[PDB]
């Protein structure tokens, strides 16, 4: 994993030490909306306004 | 993150437009019906 | 004598069409852009057809009006192609 | 993102991607924010070298893909 610590320690802990997983809903999730979400972004070239 | 973006082209328009305004006034005294251009030195 | 001279109103349609193509140039075919259209109350619509973003746009230029208002007849019954209409117009 | 009214649109559809995570799951918010806000990061390279930002999206949803049949 990712060390946490807030203290100097040699390397990096383990996932079974902790029990620090991640669900399937959570992440499946999140990379169809970060993709749709970048691609509006990239997908305008040019904004249209009109006066209020 | 620096820039890369375009060659710009904008050095090679002024260049065209440079020539355009010379060829438009030297076009004038081409051919025998062409126009005599007078020059002045001041003097 | 004061006569004749230069027609030079002309020069105005054509730059109006060449920066309206330009806008509608970014979106064709499949391989088109989004867009998006605010109508002044915080609504965010984003579409690329072209029938929905002439209508939402208030264009000064009376050159642009005119090629707007003959794209709503087209989009009554054809029904597809603003876009390409547009084009054929400026270029 | 609720308490800060958003007006262009780049920012405003990550608070609308922020609702899809939130509604539908109690966790995930940041990891919305976090991963689509460095897909544009990386993309001012391909920008750059001037690469269309159509065939990007078309990168993406082949990756897209990828990554989803490895999970």
């Amino acid at each position: 994993g990712v060390d946490i610590d807030g203290e100097s320690d040699e390397g990096v802990k383990d996932i079974r030490e902790e029990n620090i997983y991640d669900m399937l809903a959570t992440k499946k999730f999140a990379i169809n909306v970060a993709t749709e979400a970048a691609t509006t972004v990239l997908s305008i070239d040019q904004i249209i306004m009109a006066k209020k | 993150p620096k820039a890369e973006s375009l060659r710009r082209d904008a050095a090679l328009k002024v260049n065209v437009t440079s020539a355009e305004g010379l060829q438009s006034v030297l076009e004038t005294n081409l051919g025998p019906k062409g126009t005599l251009k007078m020059l002045v030195d001041g003097a | 004598a004061e006569s004749l001279r230069r027609d030079a109103a002309l020069k105005v349609n054509v730059t109006s069409a060449e920066g309206l193509q330009s806008v509608l140039e970014t979106n064709l075919g499949p391989k088109g852009t989004l867009k998006m259209l605010v109508d002044g109350a915080g609504n965010i619509k984003l579409t690329k057809d072209g029938k929905v973003l002439l209508t939402e746009m208030q264009i000064q230029s009376p050159t642009a009006v005119l090629i707007a208002r003959a794209a709503a007849a087209q989009d009554e019954i054809t029904g597809d192609g603003t876009t390409t209409v547009v084009c054929l117009v400026g270029e | 993102l609720r308490e800060l009214d958003i007006v262009h649109p780049a920012v405003k559809v990550l608070v609308m991607a922020t609702e899809q995570q939130k509604i539908d799951m109690g966790d995930g918010t940041n990891l919305v924010m976090i991963l689509a806000g460095e897909l544009l990061n990386v993309s001012e390279k391909l920008i750059s070298m001037g690469l269309s930002a159509v065939e990007i999206i078309q990168g993406y949803n082949m990756a897209r893909k990828f990554t989803l049949k490895e999970l």
